[PDB]
Protein backbone atom coordinates (compact mmCIF):
# COMPACT_ATOMS: atom_id res chain seq x y z
CA UNK A 1 0.00 0.00 0.00
CA UNK A 2 2.94 2.40 0.31
CA UNK A 3 2.90 5.17 -2.30
CA UNK A 4 6.40 6.56 -1.81
CA UNK A 5 7.75 5.00 -5.03
CA UNK A 6 5.17 6.86 -7.16
CA UNK A 7 6.48 10.39 -6.54
CA UNK A 8 9.11 10.84 -9.27
CA UNK A 9 9.25 10.54 -13.04
CA UNK A 10 11.42 7.84 -14.58
CA UNK A 11 13.02 7.34 -17.98
CA UNK A 12 13.76 3.80 -19.16
CA UNK A 13 14.64 2.26 -22.52
CA UNK A 14 13.11 -0.44 -24.68
CA UNK A 15 13.96 -3.97 -23.58
CA UNK A 16 16.27 -5.99 -25.83
CA UNK A 17 17.34 -9.60 -26.14
CA UNK A 18 18.69 -11.56 -23.21
CA UNK A 19 19.99 -15.07 -23.87
CA UNK A 20 21.37 -17.93 -21.83
CA UNK A 21 25.12 -18.22 -21.39
CA UNK A 22 26.21 -21.58 -22.86
CA UNK A 23 28.51 -22.38 -19.93
CA UNK A 24 26.40 -21.52 -16.88
CA UNK A 25 22.94 -20.59 -18.14
CA UNK A 26 23.33 -17.00 -16.97
CA UNK A 27 21.34 -14.24 -18.65
CA UNK A 28 23.62 -12.54 -21.17
CA UNK A 29 22.97 -9.24 -22.91
CA UNK A 30 24.45 -7.07 -25.64
CA UNK A 31 22.40 -4.00 -24.68
CA UNK A 32 24.52 -1.37 -22.89
CA UNK A 33 21.40 0.57 -21.83
CA UNK A 34 19.61 -2.43 -20.30
CA UNK A 35 19.94 -1.11 -16.73
CA UNK A 36 19.89 2.67 -17.25
CA UNK A 37 17.03 4.31 -15.34
CA UNK A 38 16.96 8.09 -14.85
CA UNK A 39 14.93 10.01 -12.26
CA UNK A 40 13.27 13.37 -12.86
CA UNK A 41 11.26 15.82 -10.79
CA UNK A 42 8.77 16.68 -13.54
CA UNK A 43 7.62 15.34 -16.88
CA UNK A 44 9.03 18.46 -18.54
CA UNK A 45 12.52 17.81 -17.13
CA UNK A 46 12.41 14.24 -18.45
CA UNK A 47 11.33 15.38 -21.92
CA UNK A 48 14.02 18.07 -22.02
CA UNK A 49 16.71 15.53 -21.16
CA UNK A 50 15.52 13.09 -23.83
CA UNK A 51 15.34 15.74 -26.56
CA UNK A 52 18.84 17.15 -26.13
CA UNK A 53 20.22 13.59 -26.11
CA UNK A 54 18.40 12.82 -29.35
CA UNK A 55 16.28 9.96 -27.98
CA UNK A 56 12.83 9.26 -29.36
CA UNK A 57 10.39 9.03 -26.47
CA UNK A 58 6.85 8.37 -25.33
CA UNK A 59 5.30 10.13 -22.33
CA UNK A 60 2.66 8.43 -20.19
CA UNK A 61 0.52 10.72 -18.07
CA UNK A 62 0.64 10.31 -14.31
CA UNK A 63 -2.19 8.23 -12.84
CA UNK A 64 -3.33 9.76 -9.56
CA UNK A 65 -5.90 7.67 -7.64
CA UNK A 66 -9.19 9.49 -7.59
CA UNK A 67 -10.55 10.66 -4.22
CA UNK A 68 -12.98 8.19 -2.68
CA UNK A 69 -16.03 8.72 -0.47
CA UNK A 70 -15.48 6.63 2.66
CA UNK A 71 -18.13 6.30 5.36
CA UNK A 72 -17.90 3.82 8.21
CA UNK A 73 -21.55 4.46 9.03
CA UNK A 74 -22.53 3.15 5.60
CA UNK A 75 -21.62 -0.35 6.83
CA UNK A 76 -24.87 -0.34 8.84
CA UNK A 77 -27.38 1.07 6.37
CA UNK A 78 -31.07 0.72 7.19
CA UNK A 79 -32.16 0.37 3.56
CA UNK A 80 -29.07 0.29 1.30
CA UNK A 81 -26.96 -2.51 -0.12
CA UNK A 82 -23.78 -1.17 1.52
CA UNK A 83 -24.80 -2.89 4.77
CA UNK A 84 -22.06 -5.40 5.57
CA UNK A 85 -23.02 -8.93 6.58
CA UNK A 86 -19.87 -9.36 8.69
CA UNK A 87 -17.00 -7.53 10.33
CA UNK B 1 -51.92 -11.10 55.04
CA UNK B 2 -48.48 -9.45 54.98
CA UNK B 3 -46.29 -12.53 54.75
CA UNK B 4 -42.71 -11.44 54.02
CA UNK B 5 -41.33 -14.92 54.71
CA UNK B 6 -41.92 -17.11 51.64
CA UNK B 7 -40.39 -17.07 48.17
CA UNK B 8 -43.10 -16.21 45.64
CA UNK B 9 -41.07 -16.81 42.47
CA UNK B 10 -41.62 -20.57 42.17
CA UNK B 11 -43.22 -20.60 38.72
CA UNK B 12 -39.89 -21.09 36.96
CA UNK B 13 -39.48 -24.48 38.64
CA UNK B 14 -41.96 -25.70 35.99
CA UNK B 15 -40.45 -24.03 32.92
CA UNK B 16 -39.36 -26.29 30.07
CA UNK B 17 -37.30 -26.24 26.87
CA UNK B 18 -39.81 -24.27 24.78
CA UNK B 19 -41.30 -22.02 27.46
CA UNK B 20 -39.60 -18.89 26.13
CA UNK B 21 -40.46 -19.47 22.47
CA UNK B 22 -44.04 -20.48 23.27
CA UNK B 23 -44.53 -17.15 25.02
CA UNK B 24 -43.02 -15.35 22.04
CA UNK B 25 -45.38 -17.25 19.74
CA UNK B 26 -48.25 -16.34 22.06
CA UNK B 27 -47.20 -12.68 22.03
CA UNK B 28 -47.18 -12.62 18.23
CA UNK B 29 -50.83 -11.53 18.01
CA UNK B 30 -50.31 -8.42 20.17
CA UNK B 31 -47.54 -6.78 18.12
CA UNK B 32 -47.81 -3.79 15.81
CA UNK B 33 -46.93 -4.37 12.14
CA UNK B 34 -43.20 -4.12 11.63
CA UNK B 35 -41.53 -1.33 9.66
CA UNK B 36 -39.98 -2.14 6.30
CA UNK B 37 -36.65 -1.16 4.80
CA UNK B 38 -38.13 -1.32 1.28
CA UNK B 39 -36.45 -4.54 0.11
CA UNK B 40 -36.26 -8.21 1.03
CA UNK B 41 -32.70 -7.92 2.32
CA UNK B 42 -29.45 -5.95 1.91
CA UNK B 43 -28.57 -8.47 -0.81
CA UNK B 44 -31.72 -7.56 -2.75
Amino acid sequence: SGVNNTKKWKMEFDTRERWENPLMGWASTADPLSNLVLTFSTKEDAVAFAEKNGWSYDVEERKVPKPKSKSYGANFSWNKRTRVSTK
Amino acid sequence: PFDNTTYKNLQHHDYSTYTFLDLNLDLSKFRMPQPSSGRESPRH
